[PDB]
RNA sequence: CAGAGUGUAGCUUAACACAAAGCACCCAACUUACACUUAGGAGAUUUCAACUUAACUUGACCGCUCUGACCA
């Protein structure tokens, strides 16, 4: 029932959800990180932390795509957070470690389509 | 256009595999020092120029006035590469002609 | 996309000098003549 | 606003731009990479080409001119009649080059003359008289050079 | 009538007489990156921030947890260091990263992340979902 | 005009007339290139011939076969012969004739008497008013004993420098000392006469300058030669 | 050889700790080529001590810069 932040159709990416997910790929390391509309960011999973660095072979590879996928995936069904939204360019939704990613959002239970707002 | 010129795709073994990535892993390091030994030298050369220009500079300015002058009888040049074995003295082959397609 | 099978073969210059080059053919010698 | 001292935020193309040599730099220098290897022509190519973006220096553009092929004739022994022995095709690999300096010019001939692969030639000439200029040109260039003329 | 800005503009730092010899973006992601860092910078004029962002008071958060623990960073470093060594040592392990095939243990890293970085996430959750503000004020 | 005396040098340089030998890293590189083009590359006419020669014999007009043909110009080949890489000079050593190390460059050098003692250095000649730089370094071709060479001339500024003192016997007010420009030019064709060959110049390479160079004269040499 | 200055892979007023980070840089795929994009690999706190976190505060040592010394 709380309403979303509509508009910015001139602009990307849109602001219309209420929970967001953000992948973050530099050089050495892909930061994977869920935030509030807002500003405010609820949990985060990054290689640079050392718990899953001793399991893993490189920080940068779809493997670690996947690493933090299943973690992001426990980290948001132990949140309560459920529901979620995804927004990507053309090129990264086009990358064969994303769509992995996504299949690790669906076999973690996390669902990436916010339900309708309703009006009445 | 003929099919009869299709050659038939061998299976690649998973040990070939194996070290095709090997090298490949290290045709990129390989590579990078090459890079590295190309980058210094240039820069080497480059501060050396410089201080040579500067060095000159104190010593005469009508001197660097013609130093930094183009020269007008430059970049007609040519260079061709290298070949695998140094050419015979002596050695005659026999008469031909040549043709151009167009 | 297309292309033949290039053999190992080697021109020999005027001068004499050899240099490396593919070829259609499996002639991995060749001395090019006085014209 | 104008009046607001936040006035012209917006301006975004004074950020965007709306031969002769110098007296200290040239003109517009080409350099010719031909080879009878297409493979080793467009590779050395390539490599120029990155390495002088490496040093930022302009670089006008690379094409292909149409590629001319030669055939040898050899003499059969002990006769006087020519006979087909092999065809060759000469591959000329072409990059435009704009605004070297004349400190820096020795440098770069020393490059490429001392990474020169096996069987390729290069030759460094200026190719000013012949630039026609007549290149094929986009509409919003045209509109604002026919208001320029207007 | 004109106005002189209260701050410098956002585009005076870069020189216009060599605009043509400085690099371009020549990709979206390079300008989004400058986009979205500069869009967290302080303005002197109105912003979205300003009317839609929450506020948060001047002074700082009072802390009132236990002392932070203790840890030597060069040995923590050096053990770290050694142990992706003889983790990209082995070709086995080399072999599924290429291979994409490689997994990891759920279970174990969730119980590692609870001792390293456990406490700071759950401090920052926590402070998303309102219990700082409502009790201890 | 001022203490600092100007003198222009020259720095011969022989381009490799053959490749570098190669890396056996190298050698995996055409390897496999070659074996990736036999994997992607469709048969060839030479191999279309092969195969129907062989299918027409399994079944059973071509008098030459392709296996025949490899053979007589694989005949061929140890019929002719290839330049020798390795010559006569690389077993001797001879730092003075061109045949030696082929695969590298090779910088010459000249002996000049200087406070009583032979030293190893580049030729250089005093600057004169009314002439570049670089025709003093033409200048000092021409004073070279009997010598007879074309070099290409690239650039006009230095390429390096070297300042050396006087050990307090010439040292004056008038005079402290000389300065060196060096400048590098490409050795086309041309060679020294058999009058004088041991005690006149050496060509050498930049593994081996240090031993015939100054330590500090050497330093500033090795900032703008290369070894490629 | 002496007297001053300096020290994180190339750069960085990156490093509160949870952690040695960001970019630049190299290879492969597309392209004549560049560039974008996808997929890869290479990296550093100069070394020893100081109640101890300590690249970070203090020493010694080591490595570079400048000036004098030596100088063909």
């Amino acid at each position: 029932v709380a309403r979303k932040e509509r508009g910015w159709r001139t602009v990307f990416p849109s602001r219309e959800f209420w929970h967001r997910l953000r992948v973050i790929r530099t050089q050495h390391h892909v930061e994977a990180l869920v935030e509030h509309q807002n500003g405010k960011v609820v949990v985060s999973a990054s290689t640079r932390e050392w718990a899953i660095k001793k399991h893993l072979y490189s920080t940068r590879n779809v493997v670690a795509c996947e690493s933090i996928g299943r973690v992001l995936a426990q980290r948001c069904l132990e949140a309560g957070i459920n529901f979620m939204v995804y927004q990507p360019t053309p090129w990264e939704a086009a990358s064969d470690s994303m769509k992995r990613l996504q299949s690790a959002m669906t076999e973690g239970g996390v669902v990436l389509r916010e339900p309708q707002r309703i009006y009445e | 256009l003929d099919k009869a010129r299709e050659r038939p795709q061998v299976e690649l073994t998973f040990e070939e595999t194996e070290r095709r990535a090997l090298l490949l892993k290290k045709w990129s390091l390989y590579k990078q020092q090459e890079r590295k030994m190309e980058r210094d030298t240039i820069r080497a050369m480059l501060e050396a120029q410089q201080e040579a220009l500067e060095e000159l500079q104190l010593e005469s300015p009508k001197l660097h006035a013609e130093a930094i002058k183009r020269d007008p009888n430059l970049f007609p040049f040519e260079k061709e590469g290298p070949h695998y074995t140094p050419p015979i003295p002596n050695y005659q082959p026999p008469e031909g002609r040549y043709n151009d397609i167009t | 996309q297309a292309y033949a099978r290039l053999y190992p073969v080697l021109l020999v210059k005027q001068d004499g000098s050899t240099i490396h080059i593919r070829y259609r053919e499996p002639r991995r010698m060749l001395a090019m003549p006085i014209d | 606003y104008k009046t607001k001292p936040t006035h012209g935020i917006g301006k975004y193309k004074h950020l965007i731009k709306a031969n002769l040599g110098t007296d200290y730099e040239y003109g517009v220098l080409n350099i010719h990479l031909t080879a009878y290897d297409m493979t080793l022509a467009e590779s050395y190519a390539q490599y120029v080409h990155n390495l002088c973006n490496s040093l930022s220096i302009k670089v006008e553009e690379s094409y292909a001119m149409p590629t001319k092929t030669i055939e040898v004739l050899q003499l059969q022994d002990q006769g006087s009649k020519m006979l087909l022995d092999s065809v060759l095709t000469t591959h000329e690999r072409v990059v435009q080059i704009s605004g070297l300096s004349a400190t820096f010019a020795e440098i770069f001939l020393e490059i490429i003359q001392s990474s020169l692969p096996e069987g390729v030639r290069l030759s460094v000439k200026e190719h000013t008289e012949e630039d026609f200029k007549g290149r094929f040109k986009a509409r919003p260039e045209l509109e604002e050079l026919l208001a320029k003329l207007k | 009538r004109r106005t002189p800005p209260l701050g410098p503009m956002p585009n005076s730092d870069i020189d216009l007489s060599n605009l043509e010899r400085l690099e371009k973006y020549r990709s979206f992601d390079r300008y989004r990156r400058r986009a979205e860092q500069e869009a967290q910078a302080p303005h002197w004029w109105r912003t979205y921030r300003e009317y839609f962002g929450e506020k948060t008071d001047p002074k700082e958060k009072i802390d009132i947890g236990l002392p932070p623990p203790k840890v030597s960073r060069t040995q923590q470093l050096l053990e770290r260091k050694q142990a992706i060594q003889e983790l990209r040592a082995n070709v086995e392990e080399e072999r599924a990263a290429r291979l994409r095939t490689a997994s990891v243990p759920l279970d174990a890293v969730r119980a590692e992340w609870e001792r390293t970085c456990g406490p700071y996430h759950k401090q920052r959750l926590a402070e998303y979902y309102g219990l700082y503000r409502d009790l201890f004020h | 005009g001022s203490p600092w005396r100007l003198l222009g040098a020259l720095c011969l340089q022989r381009p490799p007339v053959v490749s570098k030998p190669l890396t056996p890293l190298q050698e995996e590189m055409a390897s496999l290139l070659q074996q990736i083009e036999i994997e992607r590359s469709l048969y060839s006419d030479h191999e279309l011939r092969a195969l129907d020669e062989n299918q027409r014999l399994a079944k059973k007009q071509d008098i030459l076969l392709a296996q025949d043909l490899e053979d007589m110009w694989e005949q061929k080949f140890l019929q002719f012969k290839l330049g020798a890489r390795i010559t006569e000079a690389d077993e001797k050593n001879d730092r003075t004739s061109l045949n030696r190390k082929l695969d590298r460059n090779l910088v010459l050098l000249v002996r000049e008497k200087f406070g009583d003692q032979d030293v190893w250095i580049l030729p250089q000649a005093e600057w004169q008013p009314g002439e570049t730089l670089r025709g003093t370094a033409e200048r000092t071709l021409a004073t070279l004993s009997e010598n007879n060479m074309e070099a290409k001339f690239l650039g006009n500024a230095p390429c390096g420098h070297y300042t050396f003192k006087f050990p307090q016997a010439m040292r004056t007010e008038s005079n402290l000392g000389a300065k060196v420009f060096f400048f590098k030019a490409l050795l086309l064709t041309g060679d020294f006469s058999q009058a004088g060959n041991k005690g006149h110049h050496v060509w050498v390479t930049k593994d081996e300058l240090g031993d015939y160079l100054k330590p500090k004269y050497l330093a500033q040499v090795r900032r703008f030669v290369s070894d490629l």
